[PDB]
RNA sequence: CGAUGUCGGCUCGUCGCAUCCUGGGGCUGAAGAAGGUCCCAAGGGUUGGGCUGUUCGCCCAUUAAAGCGGCACGCGAGCUGGGUUCAGAACGUCGUGAGACAGUUCGGUCUCUAUCCGCCACGGGCGCAGGAGGCUUGAGGGGGGCUCUUCCUAGUACGAGAGGACCGGAAGGGACGCACCUCUGGUUUCCCAGCUGUCCCUCCAGGGGCAUAAGCUGGGUAGCCAUGUGCGGAAGGGAUAACCGCUGAAAGCAUCUAAGCGGGAAGCCCGCCCCAAGAUGAGGCCUCCCACGGCAGCCGGUAAGGACCCGGGAAGACCACCCGGUGGAUGGGCCGGGGGUGUAAGCGCCGCGAGGCGUUGAGCCGACCGGUCCCAAUCGUCCGAGGUCU
RNA sequence: GAAUGCCGGCAUGAGUAACGAUAAAGAGGGUGAGAAUCCCUCUCGCCGUAAGCCCAAGGGUUCCUACGCAAUGGUCGUCAG
RNA sequence: CGUGAGGGAAAGGUGAAAAGAACCCCGGGAGGGGAGUGAAAUAGAGCCUGAAACCGUGGGCUUACAAGCAGUCACGGCCCC
């Protein structure tokens, strides 16, 4: 090879439209039925250890 | 292309993949419950399944083979006496992984408990 | 023009005139008759044929409705035969009769990312005499100065397969009305349980 | 499955013991011959006074090949070396006898003498 | 559906059960249909089974021997109605299932390497004292 | 000249036509067969070797043919580095010498990261006046396009003979292309077995690690594959080229042409296969939802639907696509079958012993074809029409 | 306003290459505001004419213990030259 | 930095006065929010003034059929005085 480089500076416009699909997407969150806490769905709960309906974890 | 083929890598060579399915083993049945990544979870179920089957017929080969992959004198007695006894009229699925809900704070690698069923 | 929807299930062989026939097995019908498609009302001639049930717990309203006016049980795959329009409500494997020749569709097994020698059959590099990290590279790809760029349609890596292919003029060697097979010699696109079209030949 | 620079046997009494096939007559550029297929050779092995020689350029038919060679009734057939059988322009054998079987696809092909002349024909 | 089973079905009007079970190392003779005009006649083809594939209707075998002082391999589909039938001419026991070892080995080693199985000679004597 | 890397080769093509072959023709000092010469024709095709850095060329063996040129003597941010083209060394030769030679000879550092255009693939966005789930039309693109032998007609027409057709018909090939894995043949990183050395468990027996990122060796399912299997080039229609005509004046004859009509190429248009409505000219058909509250606009709850999350997939870099989510067989286990390996351990018996025989096609056993709710897809959340105007 | 000018600051390339031998990891327990990365135990792997031990150069407190984590450590850090 | 001869930097400013922010609050700390001091605290010690490149939050106009040395001339739409 023979060091490729950039021909020209980016531009501001450039360089913040290839950004435009670097926004981050919130985390899916569902309530536990036992303690109504916010968390990832089909995990155990971290507030109250329940899952499925029992307590698997001890928190 | 991977059509079809079974069975994780886990980036190990053969024999390191292979001693980490009978580490997971040993301390799974030392504790009857162990943490880690979703992906060693999901494929240690089978590797503890067939020792533990195996276990539940119990005769001297069987105890032989199950002493390949766990060595330890001590755990397949456990494993013989106490742990395949309360499996007896279960016909398979005698662990489980559940997935937990924060991940790994160093690599955010998501975690699982793994564990063998009551 | 006759068609009919299938299931590709397997290749094995049989003998016949003390010759082993290679064939892939289709399950092809039976096909309810669920729209037809008129000049007067759509401009063209064709059949909508269905394939397979399915479980209506899964099938969303609008779907129910088409199927309803039809007065047809839900099915999993609408398909049409172009230039068909055939006299009953439900097309089965008898259209077809040992003999024919019939072309089938499929979509192809995929490669995913393909390289250039896998996708186009090139050449590739000299694997030793100097050769340096090109083993399985394009080569050139152009000229210089003019045209100073590259053709459109350019062989190039990329996705390769899992695209509709036909194959044309197969034989059919057996029907099996009882169990909706068809046995088509020789190689028909796509794995096993993959959806196929089977139609007549357009090769005279 | 026979190309230029593959030595073959000589299954007859010429007086050649190796050939070293040069051309694939099949054609303008076929890249493999089997049984009953004719190639040129350069004569690299014979034994003193003979009707060939080394050095000669002669024709000869694929008789035998380590390939297995597939049939229609979806069987086939291979042999421990590759042999071939020096021929004239007609066809016909250049030597009296044939040694060792031959492929039945010879026949087929039009060398009726060579597989007669053999002691077994499979 | 049962895709399996289809192929099953499909390849029902083929198998034959008139054969009998070999395994490699023994000896056979294969009486086999072949065409050569203007007739069709049968030829045998005898020597060493050294290799049973198996894939139900699909099995394959292949049996070597020496004509005329060259070796000769032949593949014949287990179902291939161009079989008229099959004797045992010898049985051999073999440690593993694929001999390709004996295409390098003499006559004499071959004889050494694949001695007679007496345990199944004496089975196929026992049976065919038929009533 | 604050650098436009320079021969040849390899790879990858693409174009011109002054055409090497294949197709169509006129003339022939064309009997036939085979040639010669010119015209039309660029669709496809145009082999493998020996020599030399070679381009070129010669030679060997074939071939329908082994075409000639352009693309920075196409292509070194694609590779090579034999040549050429630094520093070393030598020969011939020139020069008193230092040194010199498109003369020769041996050797001699070829730079991981692609910003923009371009190209190959794949998404995200918005649009396509209501919002949705399907199924589609094909404007326009692309792919493909080769050819040989044998046989019949017929040893006929033609020819003194040798030799040997048109037209029409049949079979078999070569190379190339697409797909496939039943067969043939590979691989198959742990599916099975055998083996050596060493260390260990537990002394025997039985096993485990390591000897490679499989210690070695003999095998090997699924998958992915070619050497293996199927299928393709068309047919057919339309308009033409060179060329050949019909009728026919100007020009009482003649003339394919000035009016008019016909025949006629592997080439052109269509036909086949694939993409395709961002075809903003945003197409069509079937079906589903509805006119909801508060102030071509907004705010919120809904509708048909959809997304998230999860189990996964011959789908795949991510993404996308497809299947499934307890009203469930989606993966995992377990069971049966297939398949591989090829007779486990233990015990009995024979041998002083290495071993052997029996139990036993046993034991082990990935992916393949299925079964089975034992394990896991729990529980859920968030979007999403109210239909502008003539 | 330019001198491939000088000094300094800050951009682009870009969330890209890379994170320095392919000897290799797993789990449980503990500490802590915080743990893949610190301590402890068990399992696994690697070196063993060394990747173990002693000495001479050179280096110059890096040694031991307590307390600590802003920076240094190619991540992290409760650990540490 | 260089074995050495030798080469050889950068780096000034709170306020009149430390009156240098007790105490409370979030935080492990760092940092901040109140309180308080001061004529002044975007004079709070990373301190006079505090330009420019460069980065960001908010708002007005505008932009997904479009060909561009990026401006200029014209008209029209919207927003503001
Ligand atoms: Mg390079
Ligand atoms: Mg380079
Ligand atoms: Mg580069
Ligand atoms: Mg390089
Ligand atoms: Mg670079
Ligand atoms: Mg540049
Ligand atoms: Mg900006
Ligand atoms: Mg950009
Ligand atoms: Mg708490
Ligand atoms: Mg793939
Ligand atoms: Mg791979
Ligand atoms: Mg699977
Ligand atoms: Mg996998
Ligand atoms: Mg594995
Ligand atoms: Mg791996
Ligand atoms: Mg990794
Ligand atoms: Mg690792
Ligand atoms: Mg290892
Ligand atoms: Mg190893
Ligand atoms: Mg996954
Ligand atoms: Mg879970
Ligand atoms: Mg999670
Ligand atoms: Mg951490
Ligand atoms: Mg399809
Ligand atoms: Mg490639
Ligand atoms: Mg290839
Ligand atoms: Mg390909
Ligand atoms: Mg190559
Ligand atoms: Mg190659
Ligand atoms: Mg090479
Ligand atoms: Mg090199
Ligand atoms: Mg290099
Ligand atoms: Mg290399
Ligand atoms: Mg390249
Ligand atoms: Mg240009
Ligand atoms: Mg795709
Ligand atoms: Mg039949
Ligand atoms: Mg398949
Ligand atoms: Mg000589
Ligand atoms: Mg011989
Ligand atoms: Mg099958
Ligand atoms: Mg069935
Ligand atoms: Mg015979
Ligand atoms: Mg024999
Ligand atoms: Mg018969
Ligand atoms: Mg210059
Ligand atoms: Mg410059
Ligand atoms: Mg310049
Ligand atoms: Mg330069
Ligand atoms: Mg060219
Ligand atoms: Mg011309
Ligand atoms: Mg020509
Ligand atoms: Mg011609
Ligand atoms: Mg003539
Ligand atoms: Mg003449
Ligand atoms: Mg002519
Ligand atoms: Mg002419
Ligand atoms: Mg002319
Ligand atoms: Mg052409
Ligand atoms: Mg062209
Ligand atoms: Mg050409
Ligand atoms: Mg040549
Ligand atoms: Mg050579
Ligand atoms: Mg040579
Ligand atoms: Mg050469
Ligand atoms: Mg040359
Ligand atoms: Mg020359
Ligand atoms: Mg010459
Ligand atoms: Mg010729
Ligand atoms: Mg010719
Ligand atoms: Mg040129
Ligand atoms: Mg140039
Ligand atoms: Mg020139
Ligand atoms: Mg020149
Ligand atoms: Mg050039
Ligand atoms: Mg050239
Ligand atoms: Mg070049
Ligand atoms: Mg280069
Ligand atoms: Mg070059
Ligand atoms: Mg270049
Ligand atoms: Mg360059
Ligand atoms: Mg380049
Ligand atoms: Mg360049
Ligand atoms: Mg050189
Ligand atoms: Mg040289
Ligand atoms: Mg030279
Ligand atoms: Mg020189
Ligand atoms: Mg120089
Ligand atoms: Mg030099
Ligand atoms: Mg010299
Ligand atoms: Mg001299
Ligand atoms: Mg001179
Ligand atoms: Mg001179
Ligand atoms: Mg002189
Ligand atoms: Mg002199
Ligand atoms: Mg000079
Ligand atoms: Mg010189
Ligand atoms: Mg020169
Ligand atoms: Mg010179
Ligand atoms: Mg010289
Ligand atoms: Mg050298
Ligand atoms: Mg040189
Ligand atoms: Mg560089
Ligand atoms: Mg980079
Ligand atoms: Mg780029
Ligand atoms: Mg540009
Ligand atoms: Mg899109
Ligand atoms: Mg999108
Ligand atoms: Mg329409
Ligand atoms: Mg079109
Ligand atoms: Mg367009
Ligand atoms: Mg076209
Ligand atoms: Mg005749
Ligand atoms: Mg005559
Ligand atoms: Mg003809
Ligand atoms: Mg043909
Ligand atoms: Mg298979
Ligand atoms: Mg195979
Ligand atoms: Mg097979
Ligand atoms: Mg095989
Ligand atoms: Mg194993
Ligand atoms: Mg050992
Ligand atoms: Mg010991
Ligand atoms: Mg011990
Ligand atoms: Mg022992
Ligand atoms: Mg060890
Ligand atoms: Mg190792
Ligand atoms: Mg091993
Ligand atoms: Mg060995
Ligand atoms: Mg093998
Ligand atoms: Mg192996
Ligand atoms: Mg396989
Ligand atoms: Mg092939
Ligand atoms: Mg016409
Ligand atoms: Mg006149
Ligand atoms: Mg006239
Ligand atoms: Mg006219
Ligand atoms: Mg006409
Ligand atoms: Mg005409
Ligand atoms: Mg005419
Ligand atoms: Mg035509
Ligand atoms: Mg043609
Ligand atoms: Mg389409
Ligand atoms: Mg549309
Ligand atoms: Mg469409
Ligand atoms: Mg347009
Ligand atoms: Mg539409
Ligand atoms: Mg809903
Ligand atoms: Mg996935
Ligand atoms: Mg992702
Ligand atoms: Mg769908
Ligand atoms: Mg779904
Ligand atoms: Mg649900
Ligand atoms: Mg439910
Ligand atoms: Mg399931
Ligand atoms: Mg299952
Ligand atoms: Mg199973
Ligand atoms: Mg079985
Ligand atoms: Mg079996
Ligand atoms: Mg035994
Ligand atoms: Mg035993
Ligand atoms: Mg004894
Ligand atoms: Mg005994
Ligand atoms: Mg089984
Ligand atoms: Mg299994
Ligand atoms: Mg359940
Ligand atoms: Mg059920
Ligand atoms: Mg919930
Ligand atoms: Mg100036
Ligand atoms: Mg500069
Ligand atoms: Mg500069
Ligand atoms: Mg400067
Ligand atoms: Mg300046
Ligand atoms: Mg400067
Ligand atoms: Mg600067
Ligand atoms: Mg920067
Ligand atoms: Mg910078
Ligand atoms: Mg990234
Ligand atoms: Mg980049
Ligand atoms: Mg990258
Ligand atoms: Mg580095
Ligand atoms: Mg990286
Ligand atoms: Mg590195
Ligand atoms: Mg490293
Ligand atoms: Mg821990
Ligand atoms: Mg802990
Ligand atoms: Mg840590
Ligand atoms: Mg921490
Ligand atoms: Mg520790
Ligand atoms: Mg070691
Ligand atoms: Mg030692
Ligand atoms: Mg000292
Ligand atoms: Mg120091
Ligand atoms: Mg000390
Ligand atoms: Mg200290
Ligand atoms: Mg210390
Ligand atoms: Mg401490
Ligand atoms: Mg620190
Ligand atoms: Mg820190
Ligand atoms: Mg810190
Ligand atoms: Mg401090
Ligand atoms: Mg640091
Ligand atoms: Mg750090
Ligand atoms: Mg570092
Ligand atoms: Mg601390
Ligand atoms: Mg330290
Ligand atoms: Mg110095
Ligand atoms: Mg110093
Ligand atoms: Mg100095
Ligand atoms: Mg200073
Ligand atoms: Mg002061
Ligand atoms: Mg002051
Ligand atoms: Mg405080
Ligand atoms: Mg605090
Ligand atoms: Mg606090
Ligand atoms: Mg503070
Ligand atoms: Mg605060
Ligand atoms: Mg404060
Ligand atoms: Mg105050
Ligand atoms: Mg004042
Ligand atoms: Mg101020
Ligand atoms: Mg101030
Ligand atoms: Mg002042
Ligand atoms: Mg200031
Ligand atoms: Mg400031
Ligand atoms: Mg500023
Ligand atoms: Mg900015
Ligand atoms: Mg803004
Ligand atoms: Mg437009
Ligand atoms: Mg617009
Ligand atoms: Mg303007
Ligand atoms: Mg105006
Ligand atoms: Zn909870």
């Amino acid at each position: 090879a023979k060091h490729p480089v950039p021909k020209k500076k980016t531009s501001k416009a450039r360089r913040d439209a290839r950004r435009s699909h670097h926004a981050l997407t919130p985390p899916t969150l569902v309530p536990c039925p036992e303690c109504k806490a916010m968390k990832p769905p089909h995990t155990v709960c971290p507030e109250c250890g329940y899952y499925a309906g029992r307590k698997v974890l001890e928190v | 292309m991977r059509h079809l083929k079974s069975g994780r890598k886990l980036n190990r060579h053969s024999s390191h993949r292979l001693a980490l399915y009978r580490n997971q083993a040993k301390s799974l049945l030392t504790h009857g419950r162990i943490t880690t990544t979703v992906p060693k979870a999901k494929e240690l179920r089978g590797f503890v399944d067939h020792l533990i089957h195996l276990a539940k017929r119990g005769d001297l080969h069987a105890r032989r083979l199950v002493l390949r992959d766990l060595q330890d004198v001590k755990l397949v007695r456990k494993l013989f006496d106490e742990i395949a006894p309360r499996y007896r009229d279960r016909q398979g699925g005698y662990t489980r992984v559940l997935k937990l809900a924060e991940r790994r704070r160093g690599d955010g690698a998501p975690l699982a408990l793994v564990e063998l069923v009551e | 023009m006759k068609g009919i929807l299938g299931v590709k299930v397997g290749m094995t062989r049989i003998f016949r005139d003390d010759r082993a026939v290679p064939v892939t097995v289709i399950l092809a019908g039976p096909c309810p008759v669920v729209q037809r498609r008129t000049p007067e009302k759509d401009g063209y001639t064709a059949v909508q044929l269905g394939f397979l049930p399915q479980n209506p717990k899964r099938v969303n309203r609008p779907l129910k409705g088409h199927f309803a006016k039809a007065g047809v049980e839900p099915v999993r795959i609408l398909r049409e035969i172009r230039d068909f329009n055939p006299e009953g409500d439900t097309v089965t494997v008898e259209i077809f009769k040992p003999g024919e020749r019939v072309d089938v569709t499929g979509t192809s097994k995929g490669r995913g990312f393909a390289g250039v020698m896998k996708r186009w059959n090139f050449a590739g590099g000299p694997d030793s005499h100097g050769a340096h990290k090109i083993h399985r590279h394009p080569g050139s790809i152009g000229n210089r100065k003019t045209p100073g760029r590259v053709y459109k349609g350019k062989k190039m890596a990329g996705h390769y397969g899992a695209e509709r292919v036909t194959v044309m003029n197969l034989e059919v060697v057996d029907v099996i009305p009882e169990e909706n097979l068809l046995l088509v010699k020789g190689a028909v696109p796509g794995p096993n349980g993959g959806l196929v079209i089977v139609r007549e030949t357009k090769k005279a | 499955m026979i190309q230029p620079q593959t030595y073959l046997e000589v299954a007859d009494n010429t007086g050649a013991r190796k050939i070293m096939c040069i051309r694939v007559l099949k054609g303008s550029n076929a890249k493999y011959a089997t049984v009953g297929d004719v190639i040129v050779a350069s004569v690299k092995e014979a034994i003193p006074r003979g009707a060939v020689k080394e050095g000669d350029v002669v024709k000869a038919v694929v008789v035998r090949t380590k390939k297995e060679i597939k049939r229609p009734d979806g069987s086939a057939i291979r042999f421990d070396d590759n042999a071939a059988v020096i021929i004239n322009n007609q066809l016909e054998p250049r030597g009296t006898r044939v040694f060792g079987p031959v492929a039945r696809e010879l026949r087929e092909k039009g060398f009726m003498k060579i597989v007669s002349l053999a002691p077994e024909v499979l | 559906m049962n895709r399996g089973a289809l192929i099953k079905l499909v390849e029902s009007r083929y198998v034959r059960t008139d054969l009998p079970e070999f395994r490699p190392g023994d000896t056979v003779r294969v009486s086999y249909k072949v065409k050569e005009g203007n007739r069709t006649r049968i030829q045998d083809f005898e020597g060493i089974v050294i290799r049973i594939r198996r894939n139900g209707f699909n099995t394959t075998f292949t049996v070597r021997k020496v004509s005329y002082g060259v070796g000769v391999e032949r593949i014949f589909p287990l179902h291939s109605p161009l079989i008229q039938k099959i004797d045992i001419v010898q049985r051999g026991r073999a440690r593993r299932a694929k001999l390709y070892f004996i295409r390098n080995l003499s006559d004499r080693e071959i004889r050494r390497k694949l001695r007679a199985d007496r345990k199944r000679i004496d089975q196929d004597r026992a049976a065919e004292r038929a009533a």
